[PDB]
């Protein structure tokens, strides 16, 4: 659809992931991030969740996960895309990003993903109040 | 606003009535009048508002002097003298009189009976309990005074000792524990009373507030807090208020909070606080939105409903703010449209599509001024808040019903409307919209449009500026760029963004009266400054010398003294 | 800078985000209805920048005018001695007792420091409202962060400055 690959070169990815790899060594993480979550289509924010924020999790890194930053713009990646429906991307919203998510690390990531979820899921928002909650 | 003014009328008033000796029906009326518009006005404190209540009592109107008592109950919390008086009347009455003078007795007794100066009204109720032969019922105020850290609490204890002939010590034990544990805490007590004792004198200074002591006192009740505290704290807040400070609110709130006493207690107090201070605190108001967002997890319906009446009537005093509105919106489409993921999808759906009937049908209703009172939202719509309805129903339209025709229709009506034309979220979703769909074309028109025909904020300029330049530079291509440059406008996303950010009235592409010329070294301040018509000094002596030298013309050499000053700020609001 | 001929449907907040990115600001304050406001910086530079670039600009559709005017203190006092209608003389503000080797005017900042103290950066600045802090390294990093805030925030409704 005549998308010029922007970060998602191979020659500039590199230079994006040896910066993101330090972790909290370099300052200006958070930009990296937030200006590789513009792609708005199928198979470049599939690249995008498949090379970022699934290897994040997958290594794990303590930074990242509890940085409240990183699941807004883990969210608001799958929610512009404007390759899926209403219905399939909030389910997988609420159904596979959220859980993911530690709930020693909620008392960070919550103030940054509850103007999310007030912003654009309103109806979804006691889901994630009450995953959240002081009493489990 | 003169509350010495309105407190010289009603002395006025009343002296004119007092002094003409009649019933004078017109002062009489007049002086109510005078203390009704008062008392709305100004918090009546309870010394000046004894006079209206023994006046009317006076004027012998008890249903009337009843009503008035409970608005001093609510205007003073440390009112024990309208307390007691509110206890001494209502005895002097019918048949509800028994229940009624013990329900005001008992309201009193959580109201001010854990006051140090709390001994006369617990006496009146005895007064009120001995006129009656119910001894049982003596005995049990006997009890509980004996159990609260009082003034006379030794003169009471003795002399319930020997009017007692006939059941003084059934319980010796429970008496004399409660009594010396009373006795160990009034003597700790006697530190912080004695240090305010000491403290309060009216020289208007800080010392007849007695407030370093004040939050002396509130500090060293909320640490030791044995049970009491809560009803203790109440008691230390009362006194320390009523000497409108809502730092001293925000921090019997946060005690309250931490205590955890069930939640109505604290709605009360927050409604209380909300009806007395004074309005543009903005602090403690959005703290009550957001705890009655906590709050309404636990129970559903009556917070909908506290909510909703708390942000209509903070629409009424901050109709400029914005805030209310969206937070309103959210609460509405939690509330009146819940649909969880486990339900069938047409369910969700339809209701998707009744939240944004709703909200077009409001927009659309008060574009063309026909308003409909049965919906809250026709209501609450304000030409300053109706922007962000107008967002809510475009973020809804576009990106959960998903259709790019009807929201391009929206935008094209809605951005030539007078209100919506100059605000803020309406083109900020705008510009997240056209950078969803990656075309350029609208992008280049809407920031080359930016200063001269959308006006908004500077701040707000510079961060779209700003994004849209780190954007272009990382999705778009040189053959789209070099096919972008046109040159009337001299326009080049890349640099035009950098020139145009700190001055927004910027055109890309006769001087010596130009505004920029006269008031050259100096701002504002206007000066045709002299100089010489044809002057040389860009000719070089090189070329003078090959023919000669005309004399020079002069301008403006009768404006060497002249200067003048268009003085807006003495004009517009000096001499309004 | 005397801000005059407000629309009087506009906000402090509102108002402060004009008038920000020319430079440092100690106070923003507005009267209740007199459709003017007032708003002070800390440099003489900023402030003619600041009725250079924003004269004439409409403020919620109404053009809008700028010039000088004084603080609060000073128009209370002239109100109250043009009443008495006595002298009516005012004082000149305040000087920042130079030579001050550490500011370049009109600059902002927005939020450990071992800076080489060098001339080309920034050593000292005003706090935004109010204090002096050392100039850090990462300005950039927190004000483009802040920005981002700002935009991902505005669009949504939370600020409408």
């Amino acid at each position: 659809d005549s998308q010029s690959n922007g970060l998602l070169n191979k020659e500039l990815f590199d230079k994006v992931w040896k910066r993101l790899s330090c972790k909290e060594k370099k300052s200006g993480q958070e930009i990296l991030l937030n200006n590789l979550v513009q792609f708005y289509s199928k198979d470049t924010v599939e690249f995008v969740e498949k090379n970022i924020f699934q290897k994040i999790i997958e290594f794990g890194w303590e930074y990242y996960l509890q940085n409240g930053m990183f699941w807004n713009c883990y969210c608001r990646l799958i929610y512009f895309d404007t390759s899926r429906s209403y219905l399939d991307k909030r389910q997988y919203i609420v159904r596979k990003i959220w859980p993911q998510i530690d709930k020693k690390f909620a008392q960070s990531v919550l103030p940054s993903l509850t103007e999310f979820c007030e912003s654009y899921f309103p109806e979804e928002m006691d889901t994630l109040e009450e995953m959240f909650t002081e009493e489990p | 606003a003169l509350r010495g003014l309105d407190t010289q009328f009603l002395q006025d008033n009343t002296a004119l009535v007092q002094a003409y000796r009649g019933l004078d029906w017109s002062d009489i009326s007049s002086l109510t009048q005078m203390v009704d518009v008062i008392e709305q006005t100004v918090v009546k404190y309870g010394n000046p508002n004894d006079s209206i209540k023994l006046a009317l009592e006076t004027i012998l109107w008890q249903i009337l002097r009843k009503y008035p008592l409970l608005f001093g109950f609510w205007k003073r919390f440390a009112t024990i003298e309208y307390q007691l008086f509110g206890l001494k009347k209502s005895i002097a009455v019918l048949a509800t009189s028994v229940k009624w003078f013990p329900t005001s007795l008992e309201l009193w007794c959580d109201y001010l009976n854990v006051l140090c100066v709390n001994n006369p009204n617990e006496t009146d109720f005895i007064r009120n309990n001995f006129e009656i032969a119910k001894d049982l019922i003596g005995k049990q105020f006997l009890s509980h005074p004996f159990w609260d850290k009082f003034i006379e609490f030794e003169v009471g204890q003795k002399n319930w000792h020997n009017v007692q002939r006939i059941y003084e010590y059934i319980i010796e034990v429970p008496l004399h524990q409660y009594a010396r544990f009373f006795t160990s805490y009034k003597k700790f007590l006697n530190e912080k009373n004695l240090k305010t004792t000491r403290n309060i004198d009216i020289v208007l200074r800080k010392t007849q507030t007695t407030v370093n002591e004040i939050w002396q006192f509130e500090s060293k009740i909320k640490q030791p807090f044995f049970n009491l505290g809560q009803v203790l704290n109440d008691d230390l807040e009362n006194w320390s208020r009523y000497l409108y400070h809502e730092n001293t609110w925000m921090m019997y709130i946060k005690w309250l909070t931490k205590k955890n006493i069930s939640d109505e207690v604290v709605v009360d107090i927050y409604q209380k606080a909300n009806t007395f201070l004074p309005l543009d605190f903005k602090t403690l108001r959005y703290d009550f939105l957001r705890f009655l967002k906590r709050k309404y997890r636990s129970n559903n319906t009556l917070f909908n409903n506290i909510f909703n009446e708390t942000v209509s009537r903070y629409l009424k005093i901050w109709p400029n703010d914005i805030l209310l509105m969206t937070e309103y919106l959210c609460m509405l489409k939690r509330h009146s449209f819940k649909n969880s993921l486990d339900q069938s999808p047409k369910e969700i759906l339809e209701k998707q599509t009744s939240f944004t009937k709703i909200l077009e049908t409001s927009i659309t209703n008060y574009i063309n001024n026909q308003i409909d009172a049965k919906v809250h939202l026709q209501t609450l719509i304000n030409d300053k808040n109706l922007s962000i309805v107008v967002v809510e129903l475009i973020k809804t339209t576009w990106l959960v019903l998903k259709n790019n025709m009807q929201t391009r229709k929206y935008f094209n009506l809605y951005q030539k409307n007078i209100l919506i034309k100059n605000s803020v979220p309406f083109w900020l979703t705008y510009y997240k919209f056209e950078k969803s769909n990656v075309n350029f074309t609208k992008l280049n028109k809407f920031i080359r449009e930016l200063g001269v025909e959308i006006y908004l904020p500077t701040t707000v300029m510079n961060d779209i500026l700003t994004d849209y330049k780190t954007f272009y530079l990382t999705h778009s291509n040189i053959v789209t760029y070099e096919s972008s440059i046109i040159d009337s406008n001299t326009f080049d996303p890349i640099l035009y963004p950098e020139l145009k950010m700190s001055n927004p009235k910027y055109d890309p592409v006769d001087w010596h009266k130009k505004t920029e010329w006269k008031e050259a070294g100096h701002i504002g301040i206007t000066t045709e400054r002299p100089q010489i018509s044809n002057s040389i000094i860009e000719c070089n002596s090189g070329t003078l010398i090959q023919k000669p030298i005309s004399l020079p013309n002069f301008r403006n050499l009768e404006k060497i003294n002249q200067v003048k000053i268009n003085d807006l700020y003495t004009e517009e609001f000096l001499k309004e | 800078v005397f801000i005059g001929g407000l629309s009087s449907l506009v906000t402090e907040d509102e108002l402060r985000a004009y008038f920000q990115p020319f430079g440092t600001i100690v106070y923003v304050k507005i009267p209740v209805g007199k459709c003017c406001g007032f708003v002070q910086y800390v440099d003489r530079l900023s402030a003619e920048a600041a009725i250079a670039g924003m004269q004439g600009f409409p403020i919620a559709n109404s053009r809008v005018r700028l010039s000088w005017g004084r603080s609060a203190k000073q128009t209370a006092l002239l109100q109250q001695a043009m009443l008495s209608n006595s002298l009516q003389v005012q004082q000149q503000q305040p000087g920042l007792q130079q030579p001050n080797y550490g500011y370049i005017p009109s600059s902002t900042c927005e939020a450990n420091v071992s800076s080489t103290m060098l001339p080309g950066c920034q050593i000292l600045n005003y706090s935004n409202p109010q204090q002096v802090i050392m100039q850090g390294s990462e300005a950039v990093v927190n004000s483009t962060n802040a920005m981002l805030n700002r935009l991902e925030q505005g669009s949504n409704g939370f600020m409408f400055a």
